[PDB]
């Protein structure tokens, strides 16, 4: 379960930023 | 040694608030010959020993030592509204006077300044007049600011008096500036207990204008930077820290715009104020992000949580914090270095 | 020639488009004084003015891109402002030895610094377009936080204070600024005269002149202070001193509101006309007041203290109120003596 | 309106030089009771009026046609006086109204003001009367620079009559200024002409002193740097080249040490003196030295006379050019070829 | 704490005179990004102690104070005009600096006046450091007064230094008025005596003139009433009455109408000067009457050389005293006067 | 009436 | 000789002055 | 004549 938090993070990290 | 005499009882006349007993062309002439025939050292020492004479006899009037310090001020005001009017006109006669001793280059001050220093001397600078002068003028500005009302121009009056002898500074402004730094530091640290962050801004706001209209009114203007400093200093400067770990959050979770744009507006006043909200802004963000790792608010599809936080901050960014580059910046170089202390 | 002023004029360069002094500053220095103790051709101060002059004009063109918000506007003008001042600065720096020369042979041309300042104001700000976007912008900011809305007051001040270095805040900005000041307080004072009590009133019109004088702390100059009080204290108060007492002053003496009492002699006591006007309707006030006692009684006491009461009443008034004021209570015995 | 009528005849003995018929306190009390019991906005309004109705009563005096303009001018400084005087004791009874408008914020003038304004109004708008008050007061400053003496007293009181009243830059400055750079002008080619550089550098110093005197003394302080400037332009600038190729020479080959450390310091105020100095420096000794190699002298050994031009010369810069460096390097520069 | 080494290194190149080897956009990021994050505070005192190091490391070449006295007076213009100069592009880099701390109603000094400051401290208000250069200023000016040239140039941004260290007044104005009046005071007694006074008067005019000349170069204008004051009173106060009985009589005797408006232009700047010569003029004219009538004198005729001398007169009085009208009454009064005394 | 009570205390006061 | 000047003197005072 | 041309150099390598 927070391997894929991580995950999605780092994808919202990059499209935000 | 008649013409003499004419002025002599001129100005007696002057002073006492009587009848002038001669017509002005015979006192102008009068002025002009005693510097045309004599030496006018001989007349410009003349005049101020009547006038020294006089002004040493007024000190004894405030000798009650007990009296209300209004009425003691009420009277410190007429003695100097007095003085003022009665040296004018003592400066119209002898006005071939003081323009020919201007010609004549010399060091003698001009007659109304000469006025200044014998009022300052015999009158003001006395000890104990000076004292109960200075405990009255603060006295009600202490009222003023505990919500009583109080004669503004009273106070305009005997203050651009103490500016007029030069003596504002060294008299006044010294003790008035430590009397509103121990004022506003008890006040400050109290509300900081008592109110909540919201209103508490609320309250420093309005003091801040209290203290500029007090400024405008009756206070001079060369305490302007040290006056606004000082309030600014006791209820921000010594409180940032206190303020927003105290309220911050409960501000940006309850997203109470107003507030926080009046906390942006009062601590971009203070030296360090804006930073200091910038560092627990970060803090903010990097919480959320942290808690978003660990519990995310199962009712959204967490790219949407992470969407309706962004949107949030863009708009409290946008409003409250007026646009600020360095607010965006950080909060992006804030999510880009928290992604990277996560797990291998 | 030509050679030596080559490296002053790469120096200059460098500074207007902030990038690198290529030299040991000693060697800039020396060439300053080579320029100025051997004249030739000469005239450096000529040439150092064409390279400022070139580059200034070419600033003018961030300024017409249309339809720009209005603060960004601004926040343009202030950075093409905070970059001249900074170049200019260092520009007489590196130049000290000729405009202290200059000084020194009592010279009738423009320190290097005010050079900057006429060539700034020459070029950017004298443009008409330019000018009136600038102005409009400052006023919109003030006419935003009057109305609430939080601006930059940081960017108002440095703007303003610009406006005051180049000698034109009194032209540009200080007129429009009191013609709408007078405009916007005479509204909202018809406005608010309609939409609210007396007591509300006069707490807000207390809260406008401190918010004005905050104004001035904060960003406008010192020199406003006469006109825009006088401004303020005209339209929420002179134009209406009449009407608020036919509105309030009864009823606030009749129930006893001490507090707003004292409020009206403090807003009234700031114009002209004020006090006086205030006395003529409290002598009205005791008249109708009195003269409507001995015709009706409230028949709860006797007339003797049912009157004691009264003039009880009425001297609290003028000892808290009205600060002890014997003009006020001399009127009092002239109006018990009808 | 009895009140009122008090202080009218109070203040038209004043004007009229006359007797004030009342104790002073007693017109105390009536400025103060006025302004209490109406609106004080309509003592002032009164006050103005009776002050414009006298002043506008001055203005014939100034038409007599056909008047000497020194009586001009002191029949002006008379009425300028008479004004101050009366206005100054005017605001002393009207005190009490002066700063009530003070403590209150209003637009209205001080007392004091509105007297400029309508002194100024009345008096010097009418433009014959500023007019002959101007070339007046610019005729006795050339009077005095041609030599003759002048009342400086009336000329410092207008002068700062014309300041306290403001037109003093728009009414006389640029004409003053105007004035003095065409006398200069001439008299910097009249005299380059007809006296010799000696003589001329020690005319040119009385004339720079001469100046400041008058800056000192009744010209405002503001005009000091544009008047210098003038004056050193009109006699020095516009002759610099001319003075040293006519003198510099006879200055050097009679070693006149005076004139020239006075010729140093005279150069030192202006933009490229000591520069164009500096250059005919360098042709001088390039000169010299070139024609004692080919036509030597017969006294000693030249080499040595190689070095009484070197004792000579290194005393100018020594006391003449102060110790300056860049005269002792030309002359090396200069030396080598 | 790597951004602020950069600033450093840029500032020790401007103190050095060497080469910034950055990039000045570089620069001014720097400044404004420790501005906003690090607070201002740290920054401002950080710039204050690079600046005292250098500065206080200048006190070391003026350790020898035997050397030649212009010289040590250039050596302390030419570390003034580079102290100025590194001081002016300091604070063109650190504007931001400057101009936050204004914005926020420092307290701060200004980067400028803290230079100014620690120059003062370090380098001037070492006794023997303002010492020396006191002196050597004074010692300038009193060559120039003796006729010797001097550096003008030199003197006024000494002095203008003082002024802008804000101790002009205190360390300059008071010693230099001191001598000033020592040296003519001197000049006065000696020069009364060893020159008539037609010659003697010129010689006033043109120190009164020289001394306009020095106000306007390279003193302060502060120093102008008393300088003029104290030379107005050495050269002519302390002599009215002896340049009279010892030089007018033969001045109107002989008719010399430009010594006469002379004497009255130099009279009228001092007090009581138009006066004393009101009262000799009375008495040369009383003199005049009492040697027509003991003289036959049979060259023309007494009506004839009554009206030349009422033409001489005349004019002198129209010329030389302006048409002074307290002139013609006193003549009026003393030819009737005179003929009063008339025997019986 | 009471036009005398009031005259009464005005005196009185 | 003497008493003659001083009534010229006169003379001359009243018609000049 | 010509003794003095050299006469200068060497005065002026020396000064
Ligand atoms: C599992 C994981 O690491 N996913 C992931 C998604 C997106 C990105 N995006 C960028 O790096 C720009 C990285 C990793
Ligand atoms: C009926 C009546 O009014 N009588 C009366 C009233 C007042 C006074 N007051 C004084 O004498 C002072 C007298 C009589
Ligand atoms: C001898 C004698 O005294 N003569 C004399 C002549 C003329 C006057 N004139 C006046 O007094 C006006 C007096 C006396
Ligand atoms: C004639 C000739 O060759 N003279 C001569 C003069 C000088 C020097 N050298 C120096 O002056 C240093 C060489 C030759």
């Amino acid at each position: 379960d927070p391997a894929d938090r991580w995950c999605e993070l780092a994808a919202w990290t990059c499209d935000t930023f | 040694d008649e013409t003499w005499q004419k002025l002599k009882e001129a100005v007696e006349a002057i002073q006492n608030s009587t009848s002038i007993k001669y017509n002005l062309e015979e006192l102008y002439q009068a002025v002009e010959n005693l510097c045309s025939y004599k030496i006018s050292a001989n007349l410009y020492k003349q005049l101020r020993q009547i006038c020294e004479d006089h002004i040493k006899a007024q000190i004894h009037q405030f000798r009650e030592d007990s009296l209300d310090s209004v009425l003691f001020l009420k009277k410190i005001d007429r003695c100097w509204q007095n003085h003022c009017r009665q040296m004018i006109m003592i400066r119209s006669i002898f006005l071939f006077l003081d323009r020919t001793y201007v010609l004549q280059n010399s060091m003698l001050p001009s007659i109304w300044d000469m006025g200044l220093e014998l009022f300052r001397a015999h009158i003001i600078s006395d000890q104990k007049v000076q004292n109960k002068t200075i405990d009255g003028i603060l006295l009600l500005i202490e009222r003023e600011r505990n919500g009583e009302a109080i004669d503004r121009s009273l106070l305009r009056s005997l203050l651009s008096m103490l500016s007029d002898l030069q003596i504002y500074q060294d008299s006044f402004e010294q003790r008035f500036l430590e009397e509103t730094n121990r004022l506003y530091a008890a006040e400050g640290q109290k509300l900081m207990q008592e109110r909540e962050v919201p209103e508490y801004l609320h309250h420093v706001n309005k003091r801040l204008e209290e203290e500029a209209d007090r400024l405008i009114t009756y206070l001079d203007q060369t305490t302007q930077k040290s006056l606004i400093a000082t309030v600014e200093k006791q209820l921000l400067g010594e409180h940032l820290t206190a303020i927003l770990q105290k309220g911050l959050n409960n501000l940006l979770d309850e997203n109470r715009i107003q507030d926080l744009s009046l906390l942006y507006q009062l601590f971009s006043r203070v030296r360090g104020g804006v930073q200091v909200l910038l560092q627990q802004w970060i803090e903010y963000i990097k919480a959320f992000g942290s808690t978003i790792v660990i519990n995310p608010e199962k009712d959204k599809t967490m790219r949407q949580e992470l969407d309706d936080f962004k949107d949030k901050v863009d708009h409290i960014i946008d409003i409250c914090f007026l646009k600020n580059e360095k607010f965006i910046n950080a909060m992006k170089e804030a999510f880009e270095t928290f992604i990277n202390k996560r797990p291998n």
